[PDB]
C-alpha cells in the first residue's frame, strides 16, 4: 500500500501530472486503472511477438514473481495429510517398478511438515511479492523516464 | 556473447564453472555428506 | 512360532512393502466361530477362516484398527486377538494386549509410567533449565 | 481358474498383484534377461549394455530439437549434449553407489554392493559415451550410411 | 581508462587468499 | 403402499431451531451451534437412521426445489413481459439489444438504465431469453404474463405436492426401490414424451411465426398462435406437405413429411440459429428412441429385463465377480446415486455448453456475442460444480453407506484393492501433462524473452499440429454427401465450410486448430486430470490409507487426525472436495479464457460486403496465446480496458463487481491461510473487553471450526473469482459490438 | 519418540485409553481420585502424536499431555 | 536403390531389420533357449 | 492413384495387432 502510494505520487510529480492523483486516488478504481493497469503497458511489452526491448528481463521477472506467489498459494491452502497420502502412492509406485527397484531412497519420502508447509508457502509468497513489485517498479519508471 | 573488457575469456570459462562445475561439485559433496552413516 | 490360517484374500496393492522384510511387520491372530467377511485396513474385503486367523500388516495401527473392528463390528465380539511385532531376524515380540487384559480395564502389576506427581500448571519455567538439554515436562 | 489377476508370489498380503503386466511369463523372461537383471552377468557388462543403449538414444533430442539444429553443427551439438548428460548421469550413479553401500555388503546380488555398483557405473560411462559417439558417427556420415543401404557405392 | 588482463588475473590470485581463509573459518566453525 | 398422516402439521416446531438434530435441540451454548444448525439441515441420513423417512424427506425436498425453480421461471416471464422490451426487439432484432430488467432511479443508479434501443432504459440482459422465446414462437407480452401466472400456479402445485407427500400420504420404501419401472417411466415418460410434445409444439406453433418473421412479416400481422390450430389451411398454405393428413405416418411413407422434417444441417442464414425443421425432426427421432428405450426393464408384466441379472452377467478373467452387487448399492444408497447422477449431469451441462456455441439453436443468439459467452461460461461452471459434488457424494457413500461384507471380489472391492496403482498412475499422468503443456508455455515465454522466436513452439517455429483433430475436422467436412448422403450441410461450420454472416456480424466459421490450440487442449487435459486425481483419491481413500487406517470411523467431514504421523490435516474426503473445488475452478477459468480469446480472435467480428471479416482481436491468438505473457497482456490487460473504463456509464456496475470480486477473493485468503487457534485467542481478548462492561453474551462466541474456516475460504475464493470473471466477460462482450 | 505425560488431575475415566488408536496408554491402580485409577503411558515408542487422548480428556486443562519430539518410522506412521 | 512408392524410407530401414536384426535376435534367443539346462 | 505414407504407417500399426495375437497363440500352443 505504501509503495503503491509513493510510486503513484512520484509518477504524478515527475511527469508533472499531479491532477491524476489528486482526482483519482480518492476512489479505488482510480488506483486500479490509472496506476496498476496503465503503468504495466510498457512492462508487459518487454517481449511480444514483434520483438524484445531492454525491459524483456523485467517482463519475465514480473511473470516469474506471479508464478512464485501462486506457487506459495499451494503450500498455504493445501495442507499436509493429502500430500502424505499422495506420496504414499508414489512410494508404492517406485517400489513396484522394475529397473527402478534397483534404486532405493536413503531417506524415506514424506510430505513437508505443517510448520514447513507454512514457512515454504510464505517464502514463495514473499519472493513472488518482492520480485513482482520490483519488476513493475523498475520497468514502469525506466520506460516512462529512464 | 562477447566483451570489450579486459580478459574476456574469463566469463567464457567462469560462467560454466560457476553455473555447472561449482554447483554439481557442491551438491555431490553435500549429498555424500548428508547421507554419511559414519557415527552420528 | 506364530500359528493361524491366513484369511483368504485376492491380494491388494495396500499390503506389505519392503519395510516388512527390511525393518518390521506386525501380526494379528484371532479365533473366529464362523466364516464371515471383514474389511481390510489396507482397503478391500477379506474372509476370515473358522478357527485361528493370522494376518500380516505393515503398521501396529492397522492391526489395532482391525482389532477395534473385531471388537465392535461383529455380533459375537472377537475379544481374544493378539497383536505381535515381527522382525526380519525371526524374533516375534508380543504387543497387545500386553498383560492379557485390555488397557481400558485396570490390572494389578501394571506400573505407572509417564505419570507426573505435579499438575500441568506447575511445570517449571524453560529459563530455569537452559543449556540442560531437557524440556519442562521431562524434569 | 480363469482369473489372470493373482496374489504376487502367492502372498495376498504383500502390496503387489500378479498381473499380466507385472508377472506374466513374457514379463519375467524379458525383465529378468535385461542387463540389469540377467543372470550370471558381471556388473560391468550390465552397465556397458545399459550405457550403450542409453547413450545411443540420447543423441536424438538435441540433434533434432536443440539450439544447434539449424546450424551446420547440428550433429555436433547433439553429441555434446548427449556426452554431457551421460557425464552427469554417471556422476549421479557413482554418488548413489557411494551413498547406498556404505556399510556391510550383502551376499546376494553382486550388483547391490559398492564394488558391483562401481563396476556398473564404470560400464555405464563407457557404454554411454560409446553409444553417443557411434550414433553421432552414423549421423555425421549419414550420406554414406544411406548410400550403403541403397547400394549407391556398389 | 580500462584495466588490464594482468590486473584481473592478479585480483583473482589475491582472491585465492580469502577463499582459503573462508575454508579455514568454515571448517573451524563446523567442529 | 402409502402411509396415512405420518407427520402432523404444527407451527410450534418452527419456533425451536435445532429440532432435527438431537444435540442442537438442547439449546445454544457456543456460537458453533448456530453454525452447526445451517450445516446440519439437509443431512437427512444423519438425523434419522431409517431409509424410509430419509426417502420421504428427499421426495418432499425435491418438490420444494421444483417449486423454487418454478418461482424463478415465473419471475423471468413476468420480467420479460412487464419490465422488458420484447415488444420492439421482435419487430427489429438487429437494432435493439435484449433488455428485461428495469431499475428504479435512486441514489444515481438510474445510470445503469442504459439506452438499449427504441426509447428503452434498462440493463441489457445476456441470458438469451429473447432468442429462446422467438424460437418458441412467442409474440406478445400477454402470453408471457400467462406463462408467468402458470409458473406461479405450478410452483403452488409443487409446494402442495411436497406437503401432501410428507405430511398426509407418503410412500413406502419398495416404491422407491422399484427402479426398473422408474427408469422406464423416466425414459418413455419425461424425456421421450416431453420431446414428442415439444416436437409437436415446434411443428405446430414455433415454426409458423418464426418462418414468417424470417420472411419479413411484421409481428402484429402474424395473428396469434392458436388460430393456426383453429384452421389447418394455413399449414397447407405454408408447408404443402400438410395435405395428406396423418395417412403417410401410419402407412410407412414418411418421405411425404420431408418438407417440415428435414436433414439440412448448418444454420438458417437469416437468423444464425439452427433450422427449426431440423430441430423438430431431431426431437421426433429422440422421442421415438426414448420411447423404445423406456420399455427395457420388467415393471409389472413379466416382460423386460432385470438390471440385477444384466449386472451379474458381466464379469471377466480380469475383473473377478464383475458387477455383482451394484444393484443393491444403487437401490439402498441415495449418496451413490447422487454421485453418479451429479457426474453425468455435470458432464451433460458441459456437453451442452460445448454444443450450443458451435450449433446455435436460437435465432440471433450467435451474433449476440455477450449471450454466447455468458451461456457457455455459465453452463461450464454449473457442470464443473456438479462434477465436484459427484466426487463429494462418492466419498460420502464410501464413508457412510459402503459395506464390505456385501461387496466381495466385485468391481468396487478390486478398485479398493488396487487404488495405489490407480492413483500413482494418475499422479504420473498429471505430472507428465503439467510438464508437457505448461512447460511448453514456459519454454515459449523464455525463448521469446531471449529473442529466439525460431526456437518457440508455434506455427512459425517448431510446430505442434493437432493432426488428429484436423483429420476429424476434415472427415466432418467431407461427411455431408459421402458418409452422410442425406445430410445437406455439415453438422457445424466450425468443422469446416463457409462463414455465416447474419447482419454485419459473424455467427460461425471454420475454427482452425494450430499449435496454440494443441497447447491449450493439453492444458485442459492436464487440469481435468488433476481435478479427477484429487476427487478420485478422495473417493478411493475415504475409508482408509496407509497413513490413517481408520478414516471411515472419523467420518466424511473432519479436519484432521492431529499433528501426529508427521501431520494429517486435510485427509478427509471433504478436504479432497475442498481442494478439487479450487482445481476445478482453475480448469474452468482456463477453459472459458480459451473460449473467449479464440472466439474473439478467429471467429467473431464484422463482415465486409465483399466477404472479408475483420475480427474483434484481429487473429492474435495464433501468436500471443502461446506465451503466458501474451495471455497476460493481449487477453487480460487488453480486454480488461472495457471493464475498468466503465465508470460513469451504464456498464459501471460491471466495474463495481470487478472491484467487488477482487475484494472477496482476497478476503478468502484470510480464511485460507490462517488457523482458528489465533482467532480463538483474539476472541478471548475481545470477550475480556466485553466482560469489563458487562456486555458478555450468554451464547459464548467461538472461532469458526477448521472445516468451516476452510469452507468459508473456498466459498469466498470461488465467489470473488467468478464475480470478477463475470464482470470482465460481460463488460468486454457488451462492448465488442 | 513422542512424550506422553499424565498429571495428577486425572480422574480415571479411561477415555484417553479408549481413544488411543496405537495402544500407548493403560490404566493402573491409584488413590488420588474416586475412580482409584490413573492413566499411564508405557508404550510411547508406538505413539504417533495424534492427540486423540487429549481430545477425549474431560478435565479442564487436560490431565494427559502429548509433546511431539523425536520422529521415528513408528511416530511418523510410515507403512514403508 | 530408391522407390517412387509411398514411405520409401521404410524398405531402407526394414530390409536390414528383417535381414539382420530379426534373424540375429531370433537365433540368439533360440540358441539361449535350446541350451537351457533348466529342468528338462 | 498411389497410396499415402500415412496409409502405409496405419497398416503397420494395424499389423501390430495380429503380431501380438500370434505371439499369444504361439505361447499358448507351446505349453
Ligand atoms: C560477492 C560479490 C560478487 C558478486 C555478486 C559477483 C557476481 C558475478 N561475477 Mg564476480 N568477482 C567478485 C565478486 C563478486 N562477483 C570478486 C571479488 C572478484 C575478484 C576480483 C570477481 C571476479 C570475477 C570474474 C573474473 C568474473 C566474475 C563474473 C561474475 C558474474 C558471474 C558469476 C561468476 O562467474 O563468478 C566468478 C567469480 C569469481 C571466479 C571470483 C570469486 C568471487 C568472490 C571472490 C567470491 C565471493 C563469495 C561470496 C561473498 C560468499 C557468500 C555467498 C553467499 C551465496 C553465501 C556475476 C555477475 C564473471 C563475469 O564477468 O561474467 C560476465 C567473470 O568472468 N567475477
Ligand atoms: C582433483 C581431483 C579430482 C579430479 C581431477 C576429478 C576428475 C573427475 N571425476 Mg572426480 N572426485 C574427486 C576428485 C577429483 N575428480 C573426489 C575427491 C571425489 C569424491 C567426492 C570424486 C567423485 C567423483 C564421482 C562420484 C565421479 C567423478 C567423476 C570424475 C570425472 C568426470 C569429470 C568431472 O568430475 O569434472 C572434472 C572435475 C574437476 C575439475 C574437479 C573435481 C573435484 C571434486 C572434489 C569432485 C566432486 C565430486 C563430484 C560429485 C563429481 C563431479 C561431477 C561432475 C558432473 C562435475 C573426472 C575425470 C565421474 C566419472 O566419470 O568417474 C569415472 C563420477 O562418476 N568423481
Ligand atoms: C425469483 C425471481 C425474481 C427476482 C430476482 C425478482 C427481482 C426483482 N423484482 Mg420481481 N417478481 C417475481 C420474481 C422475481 N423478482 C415474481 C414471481 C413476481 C410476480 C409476483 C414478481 C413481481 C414483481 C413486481 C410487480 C415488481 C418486481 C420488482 C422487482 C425488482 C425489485 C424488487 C423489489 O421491489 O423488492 C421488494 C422487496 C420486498 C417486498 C422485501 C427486482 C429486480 C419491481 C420492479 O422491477 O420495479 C419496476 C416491481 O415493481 N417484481
Ligand atoms: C404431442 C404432439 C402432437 C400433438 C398434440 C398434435 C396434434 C395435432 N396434430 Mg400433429 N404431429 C405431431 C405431433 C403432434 N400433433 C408430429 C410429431 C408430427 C410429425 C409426424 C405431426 C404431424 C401432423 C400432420 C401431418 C397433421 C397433424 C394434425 C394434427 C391435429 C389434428 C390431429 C387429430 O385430431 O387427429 C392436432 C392439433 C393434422 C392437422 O390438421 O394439423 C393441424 C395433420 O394434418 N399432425
Ligand atoms: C444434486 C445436487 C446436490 C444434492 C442433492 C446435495 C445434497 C447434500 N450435500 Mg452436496 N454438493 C453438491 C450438490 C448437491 N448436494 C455440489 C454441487 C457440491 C460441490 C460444491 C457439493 C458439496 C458438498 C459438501 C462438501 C458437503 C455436501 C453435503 C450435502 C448434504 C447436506 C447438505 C447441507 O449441509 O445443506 C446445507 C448447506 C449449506 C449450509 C451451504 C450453504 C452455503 C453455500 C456454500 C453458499 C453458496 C453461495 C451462494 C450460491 C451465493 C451467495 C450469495 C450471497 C452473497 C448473498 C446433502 C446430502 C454435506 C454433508 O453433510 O454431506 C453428507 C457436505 O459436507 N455436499
Ligand atoms: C501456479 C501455482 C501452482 C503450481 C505451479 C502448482 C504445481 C503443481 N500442483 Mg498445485 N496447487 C496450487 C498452485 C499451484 N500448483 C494451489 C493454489 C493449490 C491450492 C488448492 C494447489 C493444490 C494442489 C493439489 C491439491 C494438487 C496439486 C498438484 C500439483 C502438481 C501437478 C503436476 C504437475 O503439473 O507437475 C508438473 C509440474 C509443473 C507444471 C510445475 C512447473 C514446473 C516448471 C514449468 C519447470 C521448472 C524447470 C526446472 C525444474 C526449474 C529448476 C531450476 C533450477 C535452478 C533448480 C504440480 C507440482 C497435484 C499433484 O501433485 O498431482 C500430481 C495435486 O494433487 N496442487
Ligand atoms: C506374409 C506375407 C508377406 C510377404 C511374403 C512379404 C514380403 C516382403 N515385404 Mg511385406 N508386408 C506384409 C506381408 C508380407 N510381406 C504385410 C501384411 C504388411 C503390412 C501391411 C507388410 C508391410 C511391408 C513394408 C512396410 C515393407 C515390406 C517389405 C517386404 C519385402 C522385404 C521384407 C521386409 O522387410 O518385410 C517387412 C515387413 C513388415 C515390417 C510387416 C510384417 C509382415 C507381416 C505382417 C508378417 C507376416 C508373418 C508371416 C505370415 C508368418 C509366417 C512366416 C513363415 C516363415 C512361417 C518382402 C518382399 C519391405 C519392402 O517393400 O521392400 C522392398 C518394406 O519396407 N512389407
Ligand atoms: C538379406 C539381408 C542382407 C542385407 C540387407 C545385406 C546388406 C549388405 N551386405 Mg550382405 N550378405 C547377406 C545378407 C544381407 N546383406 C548374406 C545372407 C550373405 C552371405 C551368406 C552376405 C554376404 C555379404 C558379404 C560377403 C559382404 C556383404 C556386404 C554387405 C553391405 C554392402 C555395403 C557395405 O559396405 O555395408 C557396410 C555396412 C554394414 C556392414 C552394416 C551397417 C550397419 C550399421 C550402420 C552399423 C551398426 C550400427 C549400430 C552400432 C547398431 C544399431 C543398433 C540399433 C539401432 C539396431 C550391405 C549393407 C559387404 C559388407 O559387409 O561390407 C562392409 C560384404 O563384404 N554381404
Ligand atoms: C485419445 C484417444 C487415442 C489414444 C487412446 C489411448 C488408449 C490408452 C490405452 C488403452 C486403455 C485400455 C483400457 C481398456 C482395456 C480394458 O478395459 O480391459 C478390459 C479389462 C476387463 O476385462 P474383463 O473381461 O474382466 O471385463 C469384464 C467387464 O465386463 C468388467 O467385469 O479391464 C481391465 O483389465 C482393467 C484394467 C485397465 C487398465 C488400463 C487402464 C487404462 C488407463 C488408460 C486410460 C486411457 C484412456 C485414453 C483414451 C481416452
Ligand atoms: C460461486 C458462488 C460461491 C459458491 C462457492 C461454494 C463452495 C461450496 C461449499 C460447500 C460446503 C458446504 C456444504 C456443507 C458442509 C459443511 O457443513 O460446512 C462446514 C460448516 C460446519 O462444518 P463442521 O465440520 O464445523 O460441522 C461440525 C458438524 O458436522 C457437527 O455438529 O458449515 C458451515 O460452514 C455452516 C455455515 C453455513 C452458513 C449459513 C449461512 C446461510 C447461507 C445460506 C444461503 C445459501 C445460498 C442459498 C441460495 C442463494
Ligand atoms: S494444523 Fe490444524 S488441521 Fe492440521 S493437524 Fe493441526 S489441528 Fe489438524
Ligand atoms: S497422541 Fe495418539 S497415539 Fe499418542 S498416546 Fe495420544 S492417542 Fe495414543
Ligand atoms: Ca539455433
Ligand atoms: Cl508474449
Amino acid at each position: 500500500w505504501l509503495t503503491f502510494y509513493w510510486h503513484w505520487k512520484h509518477l504524478g510529480v515527475w511527469s508533472g501530472n499531479v491532477a491524476q492523483f489528486n482526482e483519482n486516488s480518492t476512489y479505488l478504481m482510480g488506483w486500479f486503472r490509472d496506476y496498476l493497469w496503465a503503468n504495466s503497458a510498457q512492462l508487459i511489452n518487454g517481449y511480444n511477438p514483434y520483438g524484445v526491448n531492454n525491459l524483456s528481463v523485467w517482463a519475465w521477472m514480473f511473470l516469474f514473481g506471479h508464478l512464485v506467489w501462486a506457487t506459495g498459494f499451494m503450500f498455504l491452502i493445501s495442507w499436509r495429510g493429502y500430500w502424505q497420502e499422495l506420496i504414499e502412492t508414489i512410494v508404492w509406485a517406485h517400489e513396484r517398478t522394475p529397473l527402478a527397484n534397483l534404486v532405493r531412497w536413503k531417506d524415506k519420502p514424506v510430505a513437508l511438515s505443517i510448520v514447513q508447509a507454512r514457512l515454504v508457502g510464505l517464502a514463495h509468497f514473499t519472493v513472488g511479492y518482492v520480485l513482482t513489485y520490483a519488476a513493475f517498479l523498475i520497468a514502469s519508471t525506466a520506460g516512462k523516464f529512464g | 556473447m562477447d566483451g570489450s573488457y579486459a580478459a574476456s575469456y574469463l566469463p567464457w570459462i567462469l560462467i560454466p564453472m560457476v553455473g555447472w562445475l561449482f554447483p554439481a561439485v557442491t551438491m555431490g559433496l553435500l549429498f555424500i555428506h548428508i547421507e554419511s552413516e559414519g557415527e552420528g | 512360532e506364530l500359528s493361524g490360517q491366513p484369511p483368504k484374500f485376492g491380494g491388494s496393492t495396500g499390503g506389505l512393502l519392503s519395510k516388512a522384510n527390511r525393518e518390521e511387520k506386525y501380526a494379528i491372530t484371532w479365533t473366529s466361530a464362523s466364516e464371515q467377511v471383514f474389511e481390510m485396513p489396507t482397503g478391500g474385503a477379506a474372509i476370515m477362516n473358522e478357527g485361528e486367523n493370522l494376518l500380516y500388516l505393515a503398521r501396529k495401527e492397522q492391526c489395532l484398527a482391525l482389532g477395534t473392528q473385531l471388537r465392535t463390528k461383529f455380533k459375537p465380539k472377537i475379544q481374544d486377538y493378539k497383536i505381535y511385532r515381527v522382525y526380519p531376524s525371526g524374533e516375534v515380540q508380543y504387543l497387545h494386549p500386553a498383560d492379557g487384559v485390555f488397557p481400558e480395564k485396570v490390572n494389578e502389576g501394571r506400573e505407572a509410567q509417564g505419570t507426573k506427581t505435579r499438575r500441568i500448571g506447575q511445570n517449571p519455567e524453560p529459563v530455569t533449565i537452559k543449556f540442560s538439554g531437557k524440556a519442562p515436562y521431562e524434569v | 481358474s480363469n482369473q489372470v489377476v493373482q496374489a504376487y508370489n502367492g502372498d495376498p498380503f504383500v502390496g503387489h498383484l500378479s498381473t499380466p503386466i507385472s508377472d506374466s511369463a513374457f514379463t519375467r523372461t524379458f525383465i529378468g534377461n535385461l542387463p540389469a537383471y540377467r543372470k550370471g552377468l558381471s556388473p560391468i557388462l550390465r552397465g556397458l549394455e545399459v550405457g550403450m543403449a542409453h547413450g545411443y538414444f540420447l543423441i536424438g533430442p538435441w540433434t533434432l530439437l536443440g539450439p544447434l539444429r539449424d546450424s551446420e553443427y547440428q550433429y555436433i551439438g547433439g553429441l555434446i549434449g548427449a556426452l554431457a548428460l551421460i557425464l552427469v548421469a554417471t556422476a549421479a550413479l557413482s554418488s548413489y553407489g557411494l551413498v547406498t553401500f556404505q556399510g556391510e555388503q550383502g551376499s546376494g546380488d553382486t550388483l547391490q554392493t559398492a564394488d558391483g555398483w562401481s563396476q556398473f557405473a564404470a560400464g555405464f560411462f563407457v557404454g554411454g559415451m560409446g553409444g553417443a559417439f557411434v550414433a553421432y558417427f552414423l549421423l555425421e556420415n549419414l550420406s554414406v550410411v544411406d548410400g550403403i543401404f541403397r547400394g549407391l557405392f556398389n | 581508462m580500462a584495466l588490464s588482463d594482468t590486473q584481473i588475473l592478479a585480483a583473482l590470485v589475491v582472491a585465492l587468499l580469502p577463499a582459503f581463509l573462508a575454508f579455514r573459518l568454515s571448517t573451524e566453525l563446523y567442529k | 403402499s402409502v402411509d396415512n398422516n405420518p407427520v402432523p402439521t404444527s407451527f410450534e416446531k418452527w419456533g425451536k431451531p435445532g429440532h432435527f438434530d438431537r444435540t442442537l435441540a438442547r439449546g445454544p451454548k457456543t456460537t458453533t451451534w448456530i453454525w452447526n444448525l445451517h450445516a446440519n439441515a439437509h443431512d437427512f441420513d444423519s438425523q434419522t437412521s431409517d431409509l424410509e423417512d430419509v426417502s420421504r424427506k428427499i421426495f418432499s425436498a425435491h418438490f420444494g426445489h421444483l417449486a423454487v425453480v418454478f418461482v424463478w421461471l415465473s419471475g423471468m416471464y413476468f420480467h420479460g413481459a412487464k419490465f422488458s422490451n420484447y415488444e420492439g426487439w421482435l419487430a427489429d432484432p438487429t437494432h435493439i439489444k435484449p433488455s428485461a430488467q428495469v431499475v428504479w432511479p435512486i441514489v444515481g443508479q438510474g445510470i445503469l438504465n442504459g439506452d438499449v434501443g427504441g426509447g428503452f432504459h434498462g440493463i441489457q440482459i445476456t441470458s438469451g431469453l429473447f432468442y429462446l422465446w422467438r424460437a418458441s414462437g412467442f409474440t406478445d407480452s400477454y402470453q408471457l404474463y400467462c406463462t408467468a401466472i402458470g409458473g406461479l400456479v405450478m410452483a403452488a402445485l409443487m409446494l402442495f405436492a411436497g406437503w401432501f407427500h410428507y405430511h398426509v400420504k407418503a410412500p413406502k420404501l419398495e416404491w422407491f426401490q422399484n427402479v426398473e419401472s422408474m427408469m422406464n417411466h423416466h425414459l418413455a415418460g419425461l424425456l421421450g414424451l416431453g420431446s414428442l410434445g415439444w416436437a409437436g409444439h415446434q411443428i405446430h406453433v414455433s415454426m409458423p411465426i418464426n418462418k414468417l418473421l424470417d420472411a419479413g412479416v411484421a409481428p402484429k400481422d402474424i395473428p396469434l398462435p392458436h388460430e393456426f390450430i383453429l384452421e389447418p389451411s394455413k399449414m397447407a398454405e405454408l408447408y404443402p406437405s400438410f395435405a395428406q393428413g396423418l395417412t403417410p405416418f401410419f402407412t410407412l411413407n414418411w418421405g411425404v413429411y420431408s418438407d417440415f422434417l428435414t436433414f439440412k444441417g448448418g444454420l438458417n442464414p437469416v437468423t444464425g440459429g439452427l433450422w427449426l425443421s431440423d430441430t423438430a425432426h431431431h426431437h421426433l427421432a429422440i422421442a421415438v428412441l426414448f420411447i423404445i428405450a423406456g420399455h427395457m426393464y420388467r415393471t409389472n408384466w413379466g416382460i423386460g429385463h432385470s438390471m440385477k441379472e444384466i449386472l451379474e452377467a458381466h464379469k471377466g478373467p480380469f475383473t473377478g465377480e464383475g458387477h455383482k452387487g451394484l444393484y443393491e448399492i444403487l437401490t439402498t444408497s441415495w449418496h451413490a446415486q447422487l454421485a453418479i447422477n451429479l457426474a453425468l449431469l455435470g458432464s451433460l451441462t458441459i456437453i451442452v455448453a460445448q454444443h450450443m456455441y458451435a450449433m446455435p439453436p436460437y435465432p440471433y443468439q450467435a451474433i449476440d456475442y455477450a449471450t454466447q459467452l455468458s451461456l457457455f461460461t455459465h453452463h461450464m461452471w454449473i457442470g464443473g460444480f456438479l462434477i465436484v459434488g459427484a466426487g463429494a457424494h462418492g466419498a460420502i457413500f464410501m464413508v457412510r453407506d459402503y459395506d464390505p461384507a456385501k461387496n466381495v471380489n466385485n468391481l468396487l472391492d478390486r478398485m479398493l484393492r488396487h487404488r495405489d496403482a490407480i492413483i500413482s498412475h494418475l499422479n504420473w499422468v498429471c505430472i507428465f501433462l503439467g510438464f508437457h503443456s505448461f512447460g511448453l508455455y514456459i519454454h515459449n515465454d523464455t525463448m521469446r524473452a531471449l529473442g529466439r522466436p525460431q526456437d518457440m513452439f508455434s506455427d512459425t517455429a517448431i510446430q505442434l499440429q493437432p493432426i488428429f483433430a484436423q483429420w476429424v475436422q476434415h472427415l466432418h467436412t467431407l461427411a455431408p454427401g459421402a458418409t452422410a448422403p442425406n445430410a445437406l450441410a455439415t453438422a457445424s461450420y466450425a468443422f469446416g465450410g463457409e462463414t455465416i454472416a447474419v447482419a454485419g456480424k459473424v455467427a460461425m466459421m471454420p475454427i482452425t486448430l494450430g499449435t496454440a490450440d494443441f497447447m491449450v487442449h493439453h492444458i485442459h487435459a492436464f487440469t481435468i486430470h488433476v481435478t479427477a486425481l484429487i476427487l478420485l483419491k478422495g473417493v478411493l481413500y475415504a475409508r482408509s490409507s496407509r497413513l490413517v487406517p481408520d478414516k471411515a470411523n472419523l467420518g466424511f467431514r473432519f479436519p484432521c487426525d492431529g499433528p501426529g504421523r508427521g501431520g494429517t490435516c486435510q485427509v478427509s474426503g471433504w478436504d479432497h472436495v475442498f481442494l478439487g473445488l479450487f482445481w476445478m475452478y482453475n480448469s474452468l477459468s482456463i477453459v472459458i479464457f480459451h473460449f473467449s480469446w479464440k472466439m474473439q480472435s478467429d471467429v467473431w467480428g464484422t463482415v465486409s460486403p465483399d466477404g472479408s471479416v475483420t475480427h474483434v482481436t484481429l487473429g492474435n491468438f495464433a501468436q500471443s496465446a502461446i506465451t503466458i505473457n501474451g495471455w497476460l497482456r493481449d487477453f487480460l490487460w487488453a480486454q480488461a480496458a472495457n471493464v475498468i473504463n466503465s465508470y460513469g456509464s451504464a456498464l459501471s456496475a460491471y466495474g463495481i463487481m470487478f472491484l467487488a470480486g477482487h475484494f472477496v477473493f482476497a478476503f478468502s485468503l484470510m480464511f485460507l491461510f490462517s488457523g482458528r487457534g489465533y482467532w480463538q485467542e483474539l476472541i478471548e481478548s475481545i470477550v475480556w473487553a466485553h466482560n469489563k462492561l458487562n456486555v458478555a453474551p450468554a451464547i459464548q462466541p467461538r472461532a469458526l471450526s477448521i472445516i468451516q474456516g476452510r469452507a468459508v475460504g473456498v466459498a469466498h475464493y470461488l465467489l470473488g473469482g467468478i464475480v470478477t470473471t463475470w464482470a470482465f466477460f460481460l463488460a468486454r462482450s457488451l462492448s465488442i459490438g | 519418540s513422542h512424550s506422553v505425560k499424565i498429571y495428577d488431575t486425572c480422574i480415571g475415566c479411561t477415555q484417553c485409553v479408549r481413544a488411543c488408536p496405537l495402544d500407548v496408554l493403560e490404566m493402573v491402580p491409584w488413590d488420588g481420585c474416586k475412580a482409584a485409577q490413573i492413566a499411564s503411558s508405557p508404550r510411547t515408542e508406538d505413539c504417533v502424536g495424534c492427540k486423540r487422548c487429549e481430545t477425549a480428556c474431560p478435565t479442564d486443562f487436560l490431565s494427559i499431555r502429548v509433546y511431539l519430539g523425536a520422529e521415528t518410522t513408528r511416530s511418523m506412521g510410515l507403512a514403508y
